[PDB]
């Protein structure tokens, strides 16, 4: 089910369900990040997994995040998506997140 | 494929993959299918024998919990001067599962439900305030709960002859006894209750939208059998329902905005996020902001 | 323990471990082979 | 980088989805914090009339 | 026979000619985490000789008024060599230990040290209701000293500390103690930077004494992680 | 070696020993082993068939005894003018086994424990003093005890909608009934509770030392279902816990100095022996003094 | 008597007479023979 | 079929939908050092997933006047993650590589990059008799740029650079190149801080060109060490 990654002010309704990406003039730039907790309020809360899991207290197992690109056919690009196991701060640079 | 699942699936160890023409991490959301990418194909895994059980998420266990469905307080006293709208030592309740939001939301996670309903009735009593300014004690009253099918004749007064219950099922219980309990069978005229009904239950155009009376379990008429005492009391009756022998069909998106009425799915939302009409999830500063970032 | 004469009076039935998630996760006419491109 | 021609839109959207795998499990059911009420709902009283 | 011993792990070796057997905690030996107890599904890294080797800590001086010393594991080793690097680069850690305590003196010296490995040595504070702070617990390589060894700094008794895996260094008898510790935890793996499975305590029950010419009498601790494995690779915390 | 032991071991008769190179009475404490000297090797013994059972020292029997873990007294009355901190006809308790020292010390004899917890709730009521200067009687009130997992939403008032308990386990019981009883399973996220935890349960440095919330059983919210009477009462609820199906690991030195707080193992000791910081055992005049010497 | 459906509801289990005191009394790699010198 | 490819090593994965097969240098695949070729006698450490994984370097900008870029291995990775830590803590190193170069554009863009792995790319200096210095050769992660790509900065020819293992990124055809490099050295192992076995060179033979709206066109390099092993453990140099 759809994640509400764009859970920010100035994003109203359906706009909160998509993330806008534009051309950049600097390399290795961060686009967005997603917090972890399927318990607290966040982009994962109002999903099937999140809604059902919040009826329970303990959880285990692997998750999957699937991203669909909705640009034009002529649009091209490469992204890198990173999961960082806990312990430190959320990475802010590609060279750290790619580890 | 249909199969018996008792524990979470195991993990198999995996090696390096450099195969041309094989891209398990790529998917096509447009088809409507959920991604079939496995952890073994995304990363190098080890072998894990998973013994975690899945029994607590069974639909039966998920729904077969006694939840409060009705709570009615009324005065047990001499009602000669009581107004017309007051409950004069008895009350009637059209049974519904939409008045208390926890059970309602859990049930509305599904489109169709078939179950029997275990009903538990718990009674409490208190000495009335604003009447006598003293406490004397609590009586061990006898109450009668009669099941009257939807639309049928209901008693009009505490000593009405309708309470003779020649055919209606009636249960007599004391306050000092453990809470009364009876099982009502799955009584729908259809093979399953319609949790949501996109239609009108009348052949004319003035019928109620979204309300199918075939899904209304019935009517509960509760009276105090004892005649009134010289002093007044407040009696509170709570009715709890537990589904059992449950079959469920077509799961649905969970309710997000607060409920407004028991008669419809009307929505307004909270004033601001979370659970607002324009914002369900609480806001963060930006898509690059980590709300609970660990900083050492 | 169920001495009642009506079967619907019995306790809860928590022994149905059968699942078929594919009716919600993969409701497509053509099954998707793992690894191969979907389209 | 995101590289598009002139006639294409210069901003493109991603939609993110999340799901649990079949190694997922849950324990210790509890009342969901996602719903609640501070008063009786409308027409709830009418059930007693 | 039972007095001489050589321990060889990785590129490191230790020889003692005055040992007194050696203790395997609870009769157990360290081992890698089996598949039927594993939880984390990513393939672990097992550095073997790079991390399963003796690291020698800074020696401490046995004085007349010494109350005792303690080191918490893996905290004491978390910034040492390849073990420290793997700890810093991974979220999850698992290993046992091989502890070798060394203290030699002359035949005219007397003294007795209790060398005990305490699992989950949750320390208490003295004469206050406030729990011990982060800096009180996590001393790293240097370790700490016992405030009240008589009660093991936790309201218990030193006299009953022999219920834990332990040896003695009695100067007239032996000059070293050796303890083998398996993985000891409620969970198969743990975050090494916030939880300490073991605490090595060296307590001078009988104080050092002699009438010969006084010399510095150090106590040296060498710890070798065993069957190390790490999970959840990411950037270094440090 | 592992073996089944049901009785204390027997004694075999022994003869004179004058063997060179055999010294069973000598031992080496330095190795950490307990002396293996047998009575047969130290003295001349007879044959004794020992039938003394060892069942009462089984860990299960040692720990599976109902011990008081919580005791809360609160006023059952109209709390319109009650202060914020007062328990207004209900209370909440974060479950812990560290408030009463007997069970706490027994549990702390071990490092790791795995057990299910039988919980028994006993309620008593008294007519309030400093209110009315008279006795009228004791009501047979109905109470609700709801299990709320650690950190989850707890009711804010006696008539809060959170008491509807759609999914939380709730037990309703009367004062006149026998004490309520329910079994809570071993619910730790680990394979065993950590009786002692040498670590911090947070990824930052401000977390609580020695407190692992994974070992907190949960939250008990107890309310009086009955609305308040015109007079006030004092209601006392006692919660007793009995471990069962117990497995224990790594025994520890027993606590000697008196406990100071439920949140840590801080110690002060008594003013003087016994159980003082500088002296656990009570003093005698000298090492040559026999305290209870028999003199005839 | 246990008619509950969950096994953890059962009464106490006081039938485990197995012991291994040597894991605390003799946790040494080399067993000590009776009578012979330890060192 | 031959245009889509997924590479999975350790905890890292890369997917490309516009590949053109991939090149195995000299028809060889990386492998650990066998006993019949080994020289160092100490037991090596083989971190596996901790070091055999994709590390992504900083992207470079493909401009009209770009002459080309180069990175020297293992120098470019010597300070990155667990591979860098193992390199710093060990005297001897051995591994192969898996190189994935990424560059996408639109169907209105044109351009051709030669992506070539040069063994022992001994660089020369221009118009001087002085040999190149240490700082000229060892650029680390950032790499360098070709002064005279026409002669490969060594007096040879770019035209004959196809004798080395190589691919092309032709923007109308493909958006990525993949090269698998085995261990390539006269010795079974080497000191990673003073000798570079391979040099990855990306040279724009056909310059980037289009008449559509201009956008930044980066080139990104991801390198995964393969079959890593290290010998001669000691303190870190760094």
């Amino acid at each position: 089910s759809m994640m509400e990654i764009n859970n920010t002010e100035s994003a109203v309704g359906m706009e909160r369900l998509k993330v806008d990406i534009s051309a950049l003039t600097d390399v290795d730039q961060l686009l967005f990040n997603i917090p972890l907790d399927i318990q607290l309020d966040g982009p994962l809360r109002n999903t099937l997994v999140g809604n059902i899991s919040r009826y329970y207290t303990h959880w285990s197992g692997s998750l999957e995040m699937t991203f669909m690109f909705c640009g034009s056919f002529m649009a091209a690009g490469k992204l890198i998506l990173c999961y960082t196991p806990p312990g430190g701060s959320c990475p802010t640079t590609r060279e750290t997140a790619m580890l | 494929i249909e199969s018996i699942i008792k524990t979470a699936t195991d993990t198999v160890k995996s090696e390096i993959n450099a195969e041309l023409g094989v891209v398990p991490s790529l998917n096509a959301v447009e088809t409507g299918a959920t991604s079939n990418t496995e952890p073994e194909e995304a990363i190098q895994t080890r072998t894990v024998i998973n013994q975690h059980g899945v029994s607590e998420t069974l639909v039966e266990n998920f729904l077969s919990r006694a939840a409060l469905v009705s709570k009615r307080s009324f005065e047990y006293k001499d009602h000669t001067s009581s107004t017309a709208r007051a409950d004069k030592n008895f009350f009637k309740w059209t049974i519904n599962t939409r008045s208390f939001v926890q059970l309602r939301r859990k049930l509305e996670l599904f489109t169709y439900l078939r179950f029997d309903a275990e009903i538990t009735i718990l009674t409490t009593v208190a000495v009335n305030g604003s009447g006598n300014n003293t406490y004397v004690g609590l009586p061990d009253l006898t109450l009668q709960a009669m099941f009257v099918p939807t639309g049928a004749l209901t008693p009009e007064k505490q000593d009405s002859f309708h309470w003779q219950s020649g055919s209606n099922a009636s249960v007599f219980f004391k306050i000092s006894d453990p809470p009364a309990r009876i099982t009502i069978p799955f009584m729908c005229i259809n093979s399953a209750y319609s949790v949501f009904y996109d239609g009108f239950a009348g052949f004319e155009k003035n019928g109620l939208y979204g309300i199918n009376p075939a899904d209304t379990i019935g009517n509960l008429c509760v009276r105090i059998v004892n005649e009134h005492q010289p002093v007044g009391f407040t009696v509170t009756v709570r009715v709890y329902m537990k589904p059992k022998h449950i079959k469920a069909w077509a799961p649905r998106p969970p309710r997000t905005l607060p409920y407004m009425s028991i008669a419809n799915a009307n929505y307004k939302g909270k004033e601001r996020a979370p659970n607002a009409l324009s914002a369900i999830i609480g806001n963060r500063d930006s898509v690059k902001t980590m709300p609970h970032n660990i900083v050492n | 323990i169920n001495f009642y004469k009506d079967s619907y009076a019995a306790s809860a039935s928590k022994q149905d471990f059968s699942q078929d998630p594919s009716k919600f996760t993969e409701p497509v006419v053509e099954g998707l082979k793992a690894g191969a491109p979907v389209l | 980088n995101l590289i598009v021609p002139s006639e294409s839109s210069d901003t493109c959207s991603l939609i993110g989805f999340i799901a649990a795998k079949d190694d997922f499990s849950l324990r210790l059911m509890r009342d969901s914090p996602d719903i609640g009420q501070l008063d009786h709902l409308h027409a709830a009283e009418a059930a007693y009339q | 026979s039972d007095r001489v011993l050589q321990l060889k792990l990785g590129n490191s070796a230790i020889v003692t000619q005055e040992a007194a057997n050696y203790c395997c905690a609870y009769g157990e030996w360290p081992n890698y985490l089996p598949d039927h107890e594993a939880v984390a599904i990513d393939k672990p890294t097992q550095p073997e000789t790079a991390t399963d080797r003796f690291y020698t800590l800074k020696s401490v001086k046995w004085e007349t008024g010494s109350t005792g010393w303690w080191w918490k594991l893996p905290d004491a080793l978390n910034n040492i060599g390849m073990f420290g690097q793997n700890v810093q680069h991974h979220y999850l850690y698992r290993s046992g230990f091989l502890i070798h305590v060394q203290c030699n003196a002359t035949k005219f010296h007397q003294g007795a040290l209790l060398v005990v490995a305490i699992p989950e040595h949750q320390r208490g504070a003295h004469n206050t209701n406030t729990s011990p702070g982060f800096d009180d617990i996590m001393k790293g390589e240097e370790g700490g000293t016992f405030n009240h060894p008589y009660v093991l700094d936790d309201g218990t008794s030193l006299a009953c500390a022999t219920i834990f895996p332990h040896q003695w260094i009695n100067l007239r008898t032996n000059n070293s103690a050796t303890i083998v510790l398996p993985w000891m935890n409620a969970a198969p793996m743990d975050f090494p930077l916030r939880h300490n499975q073991w605490t090595l305590a060296i307590i001078p029950v009988v104080p050092l004494g002699t009438r010969t010419t006084s010399s510095m009498v150090p106590i040296t601790v060498s710890i070798a992680p065993m069957c190390c494995e790490f999970n959840g690779l990411r950037h270094a915390i440090t």
